[PDB]
């Protein structure tokens, strides 16, 4: 179908940066303090952007 | 005499193994980097910073 | 504290890239796009245009502008056209001369 | 007991085999399933078995020893059907004592389910 | 140094021989693929129905390789001078 | 000549593969991670990647390192240095006379020897 | 650079042997198929009738590549100058 | 000594068959993977689902070397003069 | 361009050897067919009478391919100049 | 005696076909590992987990030789004049 | 166009080596015949006498193909100039 | 008599492909070792530890000749002019 | 047309190596016979006496073709110019 | 008649590439021997030691033939002028 | 017609790489014999003594052809100019 055609066409574009994204996500889950990760989850449950909060 | 022969044979074998495998691996690396330098959409850590290195 | 939160926020950002993209697609198709969405998209396009210029600078390799462009470099195509015209003009004469010589040698000996 | 037979078809772990007069001398496991016998008169006779060993002589004398032998006529798909999902539940129930029993009951029921159908 | 460009028209055909030598190689994988379906059906006739897609799939790809080699051989002559 | 030696259990091989699997299990035990903050970009099909779910283990070991996690990254700016200088060099304008007189690593240059 | 077109008539004939060497490569797959049918028959005589359609099939398509490989070398001579 | 540089244009096309000859060798491995998977399924029908992933893996990836064996011949003609 | 035509009489006899190299490959198919017939009859002598035509068939088809290769080599000399 | 150096530019490509022709021979060894793992699991399913590492290891090694052969073909063209 | 007849006397002997290379391929089938007849006679000694003509026949037919290749090699020299 | 020395520079890069064709022929034998180790462990898992030395022993030797085959082609280019 | 006769003397020693390449190809079919004799003796040692007449026959006459291939290359040199 | 001697310096290397292509064929006989040892040990662990001398004898004078070929290819270059 | 004799001195060596290419193909036949001996002993351990006389005989004469194939390449060089 057309969804499959779009999938197989956009695979190679979409997959170039996926490695660094997963690397950064896992390194964050590992190296960052779990209290900080819990605070991020808390703010995300509160509908806020925790990155903007941290910068502020 | 075959002891000398086997020693020489396996020494030369180890030398060839190290040299040729290093050279081939570096050559493949350089060709891949040429492809990615000529196509900067791919000049990205596409496998990963630590994944490829660990492997 | 900021370093820990900066790291910890990366999963949220990478997770919400796809989420925000899907909502933007839904809002454009459905047409339910409002003023705040328009402002955020305009901010997005401004930053994207800036990084487009920045990527041009990075890809060119020069900070001022492209290289090997200009009339000094474009004229070489016309120079090549003229040089090939002259080369073919001389090569036809030389080939005709050599062919006459060979046809002479053959019709004299063979 | 030493009956004249034209041909016989057997089930094994390797697969299914056919045996004729003067067949090559061979011995191998019987897999728990069905068995087909064809007499000289063109008729046939089918028997459910539970493993065993079959020895084929070069002279043409086949000695078969099994733990059980019952025709297909004396089995019904009705009573077989209930035991199927029982074997499946035993296979899915995580337990070393019951999983193998489920697997084995399924191993014997699947040729029966395919043969009755 | 001197520069003699040559265009050999006989070499329009030599490659076609080697391509035709490589068209027959996949026939081995063809026969091996039908043979495997034969033996697997002899060992288990009831399973013969669902191994047929695997058989035709293997044969079609192997035949495509032969076809591609043959296509090069036939495109080498009737258009090139 | 006929010594009649009993079998020595120390010469057998029944512990090397178990020990290697113990080491690998100790390795993979440090890959255990919580659900909070979990994200992994799957493939376009939706299936997981290969290298993706084995980054947390490596970085959990980097967490436990002491010196390499503060030294081995100092060779990474050099990669971006190359990325930039390569792009500068792909289109660098040069003198034709100097390129014809001193080509770099060109063949049949008698000043080099061949 | 000077341009000399040359026409090598000898190359009209060389490729014929090169494809001829490729005509024998399917011949082993031929007997690989017939042997498959034979051993499957000894496995189960009763299935001999149901695998025969895959015998003649499994040969002829493998034989077809042997024909085209043979076709070229015969087309190579009586039309090409 | 004298130096005659020559440009053999026929070698643009000779190599096409030389690479083409190697396009059918992988077919035997490709069909081999299915000839294995068939017999394995005939040995154990229930395990057919767990071998199918490792049945398409080698299938397409042996064809990938065939693809690079073919990609050279197609890169040999329509770009080179 | 300049047109030089050459006729290499030596190529009359090279391709004969190039074809002669491939004449021996179908012999393996021949012996494979006979080996299959032998092992099948040893497995089931009763089936021997049913496989005898197949044996005669599988030889001849394989043999025919060899003959065609051989024919080319003999047709290369006694008619061509 | 006289001394004529010749630089054949056509030889930049004639070797590339041969190097490309040798890339497909390891593909049979590639699929031989997955076939072995298939038959091994078909005889002992419980051991499938302990032999999968050997399976991946063998695929890479067989594939590497084909990949090593490929380096010559790609190194033969894009740098040599 | 220009016409050069060339007679390459050296090609009288180049093809003999290729034919001689073809002479050794059939030995694989030669031994495959006896290798079959042995195993057959082992698995059934009684049928060893009835498979005897097939063994002689199969050997002779494989060997005849070899002989034809060898005959080309001898005919290539003692009549040709 | 007359004497013309010629230095053919194309053979620098022809023989590279001629050796490159042979680098993959060991790989099919390389995978035989690990296939054997698989099936031998499938027959007897307890012996898998005692045969694994002979498995590693079987790889590095079989792989070595491929490397030696790869040496000449790399010895052919980066030292000879 | 003009008649240039050439006598290539090096081909006399090239065809020696060309036929030499085919001297070892029988050797696999030479040792195959004793291999079959070993497997048959292991199957039924009492039959080992009845088989060795049909072994030496299949052995020597598989070796014989190698002689016919070797003699050529040795007759090629010490008489021809 | 007039005598034109030529010394082709490119021929120093073509044979080296051909021999290099021939260095790999014993590698499959090495893993053939070691695979045989594996299957014999899995068939009978108690015979693991008695066939180890043959495990070494099969490799030594098999790898030696690979070395004689390799010895020629390296002797072909570093001694001949 | 005019007689242009040519004596190609490079041709002294090309054949040596062909004979060297044929020194390898006996090695698989050599290792086949010991592989048969191994599996025969694993089939019948105590028979290992009465098969070894029929094991060296197939070893030497398979090795012998390699020697003669190896002989030519060494006889091609150190005596010929
Ligand atoms: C190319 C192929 C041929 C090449 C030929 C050359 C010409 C082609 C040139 C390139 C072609 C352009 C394609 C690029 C556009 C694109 O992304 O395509 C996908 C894009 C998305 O398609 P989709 O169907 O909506 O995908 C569904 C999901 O996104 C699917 O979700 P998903 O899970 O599959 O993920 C998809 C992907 C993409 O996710 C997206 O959906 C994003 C979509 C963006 C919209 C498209 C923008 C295009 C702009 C054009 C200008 O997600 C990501 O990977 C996230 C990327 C985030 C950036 C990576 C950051 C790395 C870290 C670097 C900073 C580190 C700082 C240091 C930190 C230090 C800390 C210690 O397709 C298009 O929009 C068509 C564009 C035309
Ligand atoms: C520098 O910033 C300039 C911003 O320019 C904004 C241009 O205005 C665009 C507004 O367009 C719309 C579109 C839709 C609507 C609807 C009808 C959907 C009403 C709404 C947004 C109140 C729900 C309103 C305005
Ligand atoms: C989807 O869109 C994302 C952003 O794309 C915007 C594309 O804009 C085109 C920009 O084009 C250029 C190119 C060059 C330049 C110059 C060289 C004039 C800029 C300069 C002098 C700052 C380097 C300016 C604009
Ligand atoms: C596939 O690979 C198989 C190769 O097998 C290698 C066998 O050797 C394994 C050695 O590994 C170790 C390493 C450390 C150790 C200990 C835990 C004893 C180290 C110590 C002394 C620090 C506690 C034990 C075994
Ligand atoms: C000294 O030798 C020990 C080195 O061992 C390294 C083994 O490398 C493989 C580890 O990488 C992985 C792979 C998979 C996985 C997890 C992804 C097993 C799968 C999971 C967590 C989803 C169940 C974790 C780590
Ligand atoms: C311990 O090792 C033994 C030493 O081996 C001696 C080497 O072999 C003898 C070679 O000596 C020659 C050299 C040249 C020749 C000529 C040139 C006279 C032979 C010829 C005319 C046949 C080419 C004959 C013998």
């Amino acid at each position: 179908s057309l969804a499959k055609v779009w999938m197989y066409a956009s695979w190679i574009p979409r997959g170039i940066p996926k490695a660094m994204a997963n690397e950064l996500s896992s390194a964050a889950a590992a190296l960052a303090h779990p209290e900080a990760i819990a605070r991020v989850a808390q703010l995300e449950s509160q509908g806020k952007n925790p990155y903007r909060v941290a910068r502020a | 005499m075959n002891w000398l022969y086997q020693m020489i044979y396996y020494g030369v074998r180890m030398w060839l193994v190290f040299v040729l495998h290093s050279f081939s691996l570096g050559s493949f690396g350089e060709l891949i980097t040429v492809i990615t330098d000529n196509n900067l959409i791919f000049n990205v850590f596409y496998i990963g910073l630590l994944g490829l290195g660990f492997i | 504290e900021f370093w820990q939160m900066y790291l910890a926020c990366w999963p949220y950002r990478f997770r919400n890239t796809v989420v925000e993209w899907e909502t933007c697609k839904a809002k454009v198709l459905k047409g339910s796009v409002d003023l705040q969405d328009i402002v955020d998209l305009l901010y997005l396009l401004a930053w994207a245009y800036l990084f487009w210029i920045l990527g041009e600078i990075y890809g060119r390799g020069s900070l001022y502008g492209y290289r090997f462009d200009g009339e000094i470099h474009r004229q070489e195509a016309q120079n090549v056209i003229l040089y090939k015209e002259k080369e073919a003009q001389e090569m036809a004469v030389v080939m005709e001369k050599l062919e006459k010589e060979i046809q002479e040698w053959l019709k004299t000996m063979e | 007991k030493q009956e004249p037979v034209a041909a016989i078809t057997i089930r094994t772990n390797e697969g299914e085999m056919g045996v004729l007069a003067g067949h090559e001398y061979t011995v191998q496991q019987l897999a728990p399933g069905i068995l087909e016998v064809e007499y000289e008169g063109g008729k046939k006779d089918q028997y459910v078995i539970s493993g065993g060993f079959a020895h084929v002589n070069d002279t043409g004398v086949v000695d078969i020893n099994t733990v059980e032998a019952v025709p297909l006529e004396e089995i019904d798909h009705e009573k077989l059907a209930k035991a199927l999902e029982e074997a499946r539940a035993k296979s899915q129930s995580p337990d070393e004592a019951v999983r193998i029993q489920g697997e084995i009951a399924l191993e014997i029921f699947e040729p029966l389910e395919a043969a009755l159908h | 140094a001197i520069a003699y460009e040559v265009t050999v028209n006989g070499a329009n055909l030599i490659g076609a021989g080697m391509a035709a030598s490589g068209v027959g190689v996949p026939a081995i994988g063809v026969a091996m693929c039908f043979s495997s379906y034969m033996l697997a059906a002899a060992r288990q006739p009831n399973m013969s129905a669902k191994l047929l897609p695997y058989c035709i799939l293997g044969f079609a790809l192997s035949e495509a390789l032969a076809l591609f080699t043959l296509l090069i051989a036939l495109l080498e002559l009737f258009v090139f001078s | 000549a006929a010594p009649a030696e009993k079998p020595d259990p120390a010469l057998d091989a029944t512990k090397a593969l178990p020990k290697a699997l113990e080491e690998v299990e100790f390795f993979q035990s440090y890959a255990v991670r919580r659900k909070t903050g979990f994200h992994l970009f799957n493939r376009a099909t939706g299936s997981p990647t290969i290298v993706g779910p084995m980054f947390y283990n490596l970085y959990n070991f980097v967490r436990i390192g002491r010196v390499s996690k503060y030294v081995c990254w100092l060779s990474l700016p050099l990669v971006f240095q190359r990325m930039w200088m390569k792009n500068r060099a792909t289109g660098m304008e040069y003198d034709i006379d100097l390129e014809n007189y001193a080509p770099f690593e060109a063949k049949k240059n008698p000043m080099h020897g061949h």
